[PDB]
């Protein structure tokens, strides 16, 4: 239960980060800035990959989380998340 | 080896907390005989002694008298081929 | 006000 | 401490106590009845008790 | 040589000691806590003492060091010199600023050079040049 | 201040309730069986200086009572101490082995450390040169001297029994000892 | 500000500035003293390259010393006080003083008093907090009672409401720079509204004051040359001379003396002032005496944790005496007690340094030189 | 005056609501704010009657460990008589604290001494072996009794044996033997006990105990 | 000539409160945590 | 929220079976072994073999769905040993760390009313 970012230039872990739930689920934005992680507890997590925090943490889902999906373009103040 | 066989005041823990934490005994013995020794060779001293004989005798401890000058050093008591 |  | 003890062999501890001086008693008289007792400290002070 | 002579409730054992000989078959197996120790006996000696005395920035030997080389004359701290105990020679020697442009020391074999010249005290003044080196 | 044999120390000021002595503090060394033997005092820096009868001595720092340091000299009682005129030398001497210790409690260093021979000495032998003296007792312990200082080098205690004779080499390094535990 | 110039070129690597080919060059003195106050403020080494708090400060786009105060700030939830200090100072004073209303009737003097007595209960040295005071309790008087309030307490309306737009600003600045979230921060009145500091917020505020300002601090005469200049019980606080920390000294030391401001809280005081004191400038218009604009006063201690940051704090060699034994752990490690010199070294006696009391200090030994790490 | 008389404070302390909108910087991507920054459990131990009067005066050793180390909620319960432990998520840290404290009260339940129980919370690696007289040979009437008084001993000789000689515990309930210890130090005195129900007589047995006793004490 | 001492009476005091509080009779509380109610951290 | 399966241990003598299924038994989500985690037939029913399987079957059983369990436990039995050892004990302490809720638990070693003959003979047997 430990997300890792790892930086493919530097060739380091540069990010690691403690999550709530095993999760079998992850999405990234077209825009390569936005990770969502999955629980099997129903809680979503987005997180900004560059910086390496927290942005949303919803909690409304039932079930585990089977699918997740990103929509959102550059200069845009529309993004969702599905 | 000696097997005891009475009930072990320490129990079952305790075993396992000492085994976290060349004998005392044995060496608390050797302090009483050299005690004994001692006290038995002046009293027979003084019976067979022409002169006088006199009676024999945490926090860090000095040593008052030392084998060796204080100025000297250990690794100049060692000889070349000891080296 | 406090500060006052 | 200014104070009279009072001891019998059988017992590990003071019967009686006693406070006859604001420093230590030097002296303890006691009469033939064993109904008086005179002490003196070295304060002078001198104090007769009925004991 | 003149230095005088000197649990948890939850037990962290494993291993054989405990019974555990399946874990060892399959390869599973406290200074730096001294050190750590001996760190808070460093503060704890520090709190002991809170000598709060006004003191002088500069010591006198290290004035008169200073002094010598401004006059080029160390005759008074080549004289203090001579008069300190060799517990307090020791600790002068050693306490020497090392760092570039190295002022003291260079100052300190000025002043060990104007020994030697006098031909008096000879066996001191070779003696504090040892101290130097070492 | 007022010290007791067996271990408290008072503070007495002249105070107000018309105005009498009182002690005002009183401070106790807990040694647990050890006994007060020989105290001094330093007013001017004020040092307390108290050898007790187990052997060991205390530095402390009056009217805080702040323990300097502690130290053993062995098993027998302190029998005097003394301080110097500046207060940086502590002089302890124990009667029973003949033990003379100065101590300099500011670095912590030792400007007198000596023991003599607790029996007579049985044999003594020069140096070759004179320069040294070394002198052998009863007890079965050597004892190398100096001349010109008259304090002992080092002491020898492989012997277990009175060292009947001590002899040097022409050459001088090496000494010689003969003793009735029946070695040489 | 010229040490905005010398900051930038740093942080760009360009290591030789006096003789940099400028189209229009600064004066050498001026950009030499860039040079010193950037080593002062921690943000130049001792070889005058560019720190890790030098790199922060050139991101920022104030003048260095207010980059460095808002930098240290970020310490027991003080960032709002040190940010109203910091527009306070950048707007100007809204304290509107007894000369300029021609009272130095006395009922309204008497008012005036009240007015700055509530004001003054923060601290009883320190102005800086008399301005925080005003700034932060502006924020619980709403919008009707504005006009009110400034008449009562006889301040400036539009420099009030300019602080306050400033804050917004500036905290966008500190929290885009400091916070992960650099450009996503948004800031909100909340965030500026805050409560009284605590005694310990107070004392941790004067030594970020100190961090930007710590070559403006001067010592009381008295203590640095006693009957030099008379001193004694009667005399007024105006009267009581001052000397800052790099003023050369003159043949008679009564030219190098600086004064307290009138108007400062200090002057009302009464008992003997602090004799370490923190100045935002100098001003020798006025010719009764050269004056200072006060901020605060600090310590011996914290003044040293301030300035042993920068270069303009030295320390001595191990002390040695009644229980000053020098612990050492490692041949490059120890610990010891070290009389700190502020200001000029002895050996230097064109400018007028002077010596703090003795502390406890952990040295590590780097390039042979025993560096300070922290105090004990 | 006594009559014998003759004729700054510095300071010790040092400097050492999720926004709902977006920024966009200059790649076009969007930067947004940071968001806002043990379970409930229980088990049941129930108590045989002739242990009842044991817990009680063993009680107000009992309750301590459990609540002060484990962090545990303890209640007996008198209407049922068992023991009910409950994990309080507010303040319970270990995971495994309320299986570790049901084992615990198991082994008093079971007939081990107080301090030997405690071993169970001490340590980790702590286990309980148990069989029946019948499950190694079917014994009745006296020979199951000589059985039973073979593996205790004269004055329990024989037990203090084996459990001084093997570092663990033995409960000797009737025929139900109860060996508390590490895995492989309960094997060891498990052959013991089964030699002993076996026939083998003490005096043999006790030989064993000494050759593996001193293995023990080398490894 | 003049006496300095400790203070004996409240010396001699503390002794018979001492002497007094270990004759009297003591209410000892019995009460055992657990046995009925639950206890520990919440309650 | 809160899917309850049934973990069914078997602690032999010789091996532990640590089994999840659903509520009715007939569906079966992970069965693990001591013996699928060990290198030597001896270490099987250790103590550690049962813990390897137990959190290898309690990491499946987050995977599928499974947030509870329900434990039955049980021995050998039949006419051997009626009480499950410590590899079992070790597998249940297991469950318990590995953040599966733990609901019920039960023993339901098969117990003869009774029983055939036992594998020793009169002699007895485990030597
Ligand atoms: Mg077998």
């Amino acid at each position: 239960q430990l997300l890792k970012i790892f930086h493919l230039k530097t060739g380091k872990v540069v990010r690691s980060m403690k999550i709530s739930s095993p999760s079998y689920i992850l999405d990234a934005d077209s825009t390569s800035t936005l990770l969502a992680v999955g629980g099997t507890d129903g809680s979503i997590i987005v997180v900004d990959i560059e910086n390496g925090y927290i942005t949303h943490s919803f909690k409304g889902h039932g079930g585990t989380i089977s699918s997740l999906k990103f929509y959102g373009q550059l200069n845009s103040k529309i993004w969702l998340l599905a | 080896f000696e097997l005891s066989d009475v009930k072990s005041s320490k129990s079952l823990a305790e075993i396992y907390e000492d085994d976290y934490t060349l004998s005392e005994e044995l060496q608390k013995a050797h302090s009483e005989i050299s005690e004994l020794y001692a006290n038995l060779v002046y009293k027979l001293d003084v019976l067979s002694s022409v002169h006088f004989v006199p009676k024999p005798a945490e926090t860090p401890t000095i040593s008052m008298e030392d084998a060796q000058p204080l100025y000297m050093s250990n690794a100049s008591s060692l000889a070349p081929q000891e080296i | 006000n406090p500060w006052l | 401490n200014g104070t009279v003890s009072l001891w019998s062999p059988s017992m590990p501890e003071p019967l009686v106590k006693l406070l006859s001086a604001r420093g230590p008693v030097n002296s303890i008289a006691i009469d033939r009845s064993g109904y008086y007792m005179a002490t003196t400290g070295a304060d002078r002070s001198m104090k007769i008790w009925d004991i | 040589r003149s230095k005088p002579k000197e649990l948890p409730f939850f037990l962290q054992l494993s291993g054989e000691k405990v019974g555990d000989e399946a874990s060892v078959r399959e390869g599973i197996a406290h200074r730096r806590d001294q050190e750590a120790q001996k760190k808070l006996d460093a503060e704890e000696q520090m709190n002991k003492f809170k000598v709060t005395g006004r003191l002088g920035f500069e010591s006198h030997f290290t004035k008169q060091l200073r002094e010598g080389s401004q006059s080029k004359d160390y005759s008074s701290l080549l004289a203090t010199l001579i008069n300190f105990s060799p517990a307090a020679v020791d600790l002068e020697i050693r306490s020497l600023n090392s760092f570039e442009p190295f002022d003291e020391i260079v100052w300190f074999i000025d002043a060990l050079t104007q020994g030697l010249k006098s031909n008096k005290n000879f066996e001191l003044y070779e003696t504090f040049m040892s101290l130097l080196f070492k | 201040y007022t010290v007791s044999k067996d271990g408290a120390v008072f503070v007495w000021e002249f105070t107000k309730r018309k105005y009498s002595w009182r002690i005002t503090k009183k401070h106790f060394f807990y040694a647990n069986q050890a006994k007060v033997k020989c105290v001094t005092f330093h007013p001017a820096t004020r040092l307390l200086a108290v050898g007790f009868t187990s052997g060991e001595f205390r530095l402390y720092d009056l009217p805080d009572f702040t323990l300097i340091q502690q130290l053993s000299m062995g098993q027998n009682p302190v029998n005097t101490v003394s301080v110097n005129q500046t207060g940086e030398w502590l002089a302890f001497g124990s009667s029973k082995l003949g033990q003379l210790l100065v101590y300099e409690w500011q670095s912590e260093s030792y400007i007198l450390k000596q023991q003599g021979h607790f029996d007579s000495t049985n044999s003594l032998a020069y140096s070759p040169d004179g320069s040294r003296v070394v002198t052998a007792s009863e007890d079965g312990k050597i004892k190398v001297w100096d001349i010109t200082s008259g304090f002992c080098l080092a002491t020898f205690e492989e012997h277990t029994s009175s060292v009947t004779a001590v002899q040097f080499a022409k050459r001088g390094q090496v000494m010689f000892s003969s003793s009735l535990d029946g070695t040489v | 500000p010229v040490e905005s110039i010398v900051l930038q070129m740093k942080s760009m690597a360009i290591h030789n500035i006096i003789n940099f080919p400028f189209p229009t060059p600064p004066d050498r003195v001026a950009l030499s003293k860039a040079i010193q106050l950037l080593q002062y403020l921690g943000a130049l080494d001792n070889k005058e390259m560019i720190t890790e708090d030098g790199k922060k400060m050139s991101l920022f786009p104030l003048s260095p010393r207010f980059s460095k105060m808002l930098l240290v700030s970020d310490e027991k939830a003080c960032l709002p006080y040190i940010v109203a200090i910091v527009s306070a100072l950048s707007v100007g004073d809204p304290f509107i003083n007894e000369f300029e209303l021609g009272i130095n009737k006395k009922e309204l003097r008497s008012k005036f008093y009240k007015s700055r007595s509530q004001f003054s209960k923060l601290d009883k040295f320190s102005d800086v907090f008399r301005l925080l005071s005003v700034v932060s309790a502006m924020d619980y008087v709403p919008k009707e009672q504005k006009e009110i309030f400034m008449k009562k307490n006889f301040l400036r309306g539009k420099l009030m409401e300019e602080i306050v737009k400033l804050r917004k600003q500036l905290m966008y600045i500190i929290k885009s720079n400091t916070s992960k979230e650099n450009i996503a921060v948004v800031i909100r009145n909340e965030d500026l509204k805050s409560d009284i500091p605590s005694v310990i917020q107070i004392k941790l505020l004067k030594q970020m004051i100190c961090a930007g300002f710590v070559d403006h601090v001067a010592v009381r005469a008295d203590v640095l040359f006693p009957d030099d200049a008379k001193i004694t019980n009667r005399t007024s606080i105006i009267n009581i001379p001052y000397i800052p920390v790099l003023a050369t000294r003159t043949p008679n030391i009564e030219d190098c003396f600086v004064y307290i401001h009138p108007t400062s809280i200090l002057n009302n005081l009464g008992e003997m002032p602090p004799k370490y004191m923190l100045y935002y400038s100098l001003h020798l218009g006025g010719n009764n005496k050269t004056r200072m604009n006060t901020l605060c006063d600090i310590a011996s201690t914290p003044l040293a944790n301030i300035a042993r940051k920068g270069l303009l704090l030295t320390y001595s060699k191990p002390l040695t005496g009644q229980g000053l034994k020098t612990v050492n752990l490692s041949p490059t490690e120890r610990y010891c007690y070290v009389v700190p010199r502020f200001g000029s070294t002895v050996d230097n006696d064109l400018k007028i340094g002077w010596d703090l009391n003795p502390i406890a200090v952990h040295q590590k030994k780097q390039k042979g030189q025993w560096t300070v790490i922290k105090f004990i | 005056v006594a009559p014998t008389a003759l004729k700054d404070d510095d300071d010790d302390v040092l400097l050492d609501h999720e926004s709902k909108t977006v920024v966009v910087d200059d790649q076009g991507k969007p930067r947004f704010t940071s968001a806002s920054k043990i379970k409930f459990e229980s088990r049941k131990i129930m108590v045989p009657p002739h242990r009842m009067t044991p817990l009680r005066n063993s009680w107000t050793k009992i309750y301590p460990p459990l609540v002060e180390h484990l962090k545990l909620q303890v209640r007996m319960n008198l209407k049922t008589k068992s023991v009910e432990l409950r994990t309080n998520p507010k303040f319970t840290t270990d995971p495994g604290a309320l299986q570790k404290g049901a084992d615990f009260i198991k082994a008093f339940t079971l007939g081990f001494d107080l301090d030997d129980s405690i071993a169970l919370l001490r340590l980790d690696d702590l286990y309980i072996e148990t069989f029946e007289v019948k499950d190694v040979k079917t014994l009745t009437g006296d020979h199951l009794s000589r059985a039973i008084g073979r593996i205790a001993g004269k004055d329990g000789k024989t037990k203090f044996a084996i459990e001084n000689a093997t570092r663990t515990r033995i409960v000797l309930a009737d025929s139900k033997i109860h060996i508390l210890g590490g895995f492989t130090h309960i094997r060891m005195a498990r052959e013991s006990v089964v030699s002993l129900i076996l026939g083998s007589p003490p005096g043999k047995v006790y030989g064993n105990l000494r050759t593996v006793a001193s293995r023990l004490k080398e490894r | 000539e003049a006496f300095a001492g400790d203070d004996v009476v409240a010396e001699f005091q503390e002794e018979k409160k001492r002497v007094i509080d270990d004759e009297d009779d003591k209410e000892v509380d019995t009460t055992l945590p657990g046995w009925g109610e639950w206890a520990g951290a919440g309650s | 929220s809160q899917v309850f399966g049934v973990a069914r241990i078997y602690a032999s003598f010789n091996d532990t079976f640590v089994h999840v299924t659903d509520l009715s038994g007939k569906e079966t989500i992970a069965r693990v072994t001591g013996g699928m985690k060990v290198k030597a037939d001896r270490d099987e029913s250790s103590p550690y073999a049962a813990m390897l399987a137990a959190q290898d079957v309690a990491a499946k059983c987050k995977e599928v769905g499974i947030t509870a369990v329900h434990v039955k436990i049980r021995a050998t039995g039949g006419t051997r040993t009626k009480t499950p050892g410590p590899g079992g004990q070790a597998a249940l302490r297991a469950l318990a760390r590995s953040g599966l809720r733990i609901g019920r638990i039960e023993d339901v070693t098969p117990v003869p009313s009774d029983s055939t003959r036992k594998k020793g003979g009169r002699r007895g047997r485990r030597l």
